[PDB]
């Protein structure tokens, strides 16, 4: 199990990703707010 | 079902968690031709491991069980999103929870959240970098491929090792073990990246307990039982450390 | 003899140190008349307790066993020194090691030292306060008094509970278990005083695993396995806590 | 077992004290440098 932490308002996760969503390495997970 | 869920949390709470880890870490680290292969064979059979994703699909080419456990995939089967404004997934698995960190509280399971200070072992300075922020908890099933890559181009700053217990870390525990990730032995990697300070942690389990990075090697074992802390330059320095998006940074192991 | 030892400390790390502690804690915290009195009498006879100094020297006058353990003394027997320019000893026992802390490395025993950081659980700010200062370490034999008192007037600023193992802190383990005080369960107390800052740390034994301060009561057990930390004002402020040279600040207990 | 820490220059402990010394509460342990 690995966990990532980020700044308050310097990024935004993918709204489609909820709990139990399948996770593979090469896929995108979040995107900046700039 | 209630019996199994009972006995599952039962034997968990009572069995010598540290001692079972040692045996697997010593068994999976010794070399024996067919058993290691046969164990890998029964491992893939029972857990439905996708052996085709690997760079070496033949289970006989793995000397020990740990070498297969740290099997390298084919680089072409995990294509990295090259958009520099997005962050790639860390490693294969499933998501436990994710979302906003409501004032130094991070959701674990339904009716269970854990503190940010508790996760970072009292380092309040690091916690303030992530109060009212966002997080993502990613679980790795034994079937999954057990190395981690970077969500973005990052510069290594701090690393903090925490000694702790060795729990199952399967979901049945995550819904019943309070502060599961702040208790178990874990390794903290603090990063600098264009999207601000990013953290990436590595938490072990009741047998999957060994943690190693590409730059430091096998951190645990040995389990020494105290908090270790290193720091690194801030990039562009004699001895600075950085690494790219989707680049192999660490891996779990049996030990 | 040298390896007669080297299977006595082998006996140390195998036996389920935690489970025995909690078992002995349940036994000493229960209401037993003649049982405790018999157990107390044998204890008094084995470790040669000086019951004369006790406030209540009839072994029957104590209900449970932990009460006999946290026995308040005849205050007429421990005289806090007069000179406000001397710091008085903190607790009864025998001095383990003392002297100057030489650049963050404290002498544990001959051939073993531990980091000021790993003792303070990575609180490098608190560690940076005491680099190249002084220290002292006191071993509390079972015969001795078991409450902890202040060496000087103090104003509480921080307190940190640290989880860890429960090895015996006797000298035999002190000369062979590395970073014993940095691994075993402990509670850190940080004061301001007329002589810069001052830290007083309580560390539990292999069944003497309970630690309570006077300002917060019992802190462990429960052994929640993470790090708790609170903060206080600068003194003479709303919610400020202070205590004087010789006051009871805490005590050890079975459990 | 108890453990104490002090600021670098504010306190000097007793020179006659060493390992295995007898530790009783009311006795002196360290004297200010002022």
């Amino acid at each position: 199990t690995v966990i990532n932490l980020f700044a308050p308002g310097k990024v935004n996760l993918v709204e489609q990703l909820e709990s139990l969503s399948v996770t593979k390495i090469g896929q995108p997970l979040a995107v900046s707010t700039e | 079902d209630p019996m199994l869920n009972s006995f599952k949390l039962s034997l968990q709470y009572i069995l010598p968690k540290l001692w079972l880890t040692r045996l697997a870490g010593w068994g999976a680290s010794k070399r024996a031709g067919w058993l290691t292969k046969l164990v890998i064979d029964l491992f893939v059979k029972y857990y439905k491991v996708d052996m085709k994703e690997a760079q070496k699909p033949d289970t006989a080419s793995y000397r020990t069980f740990n070498e297969f456990f740290v099997r390298p995939l084919r680089d072409e089967v995990r294509p990295i999103d090259t958009d520099p404004n997005v962050l790639v997934m860390p490693a294969d698995g499933v998501i436990s929870q994710l979302g906003k960190i409501e004032e130094d509280k991070i959701l674990q399971a339904k009716g269970h959240n854990y503190s940010l200070e508790a996760l970072l072992a009292g380092n309040y300075l690091m916690a303030d970098l992530f109060r009212n922020g966002t997080f993502v908890t990613t679980y790795l099933s034994p079937r999954d491929y057990h190395r981690v890559h970077m969500p973005c181009n990052g510069i290594l700053r701090e690393m903090i090792y925490v000694p702790g217990d060795l729990f199952s870390v399967n979901h049945l525990t995550a819904q019943n073990v309070p502060n599961l990730f702040a208790r178990n032995e874990r390794v903290i990697c603090l990063f600098d990246t264009e999207f601000g300070p990013m953290a990436q942690i590595l938490v072990g389990a009741t047998i999957v307990g060994s943690i190693e990075t590409v730059w430091a090697g096998t951190i645990t074992p040995p389990r020494e039982g105290i908090i270790k802390r290193w720091t690194w330059p801030a990039g562009e320095n004699d001895g600075s450390v950085a690494l790219l998006k989707g680049q192999e940074m660490g891996r779990f192991k049996l030990g």
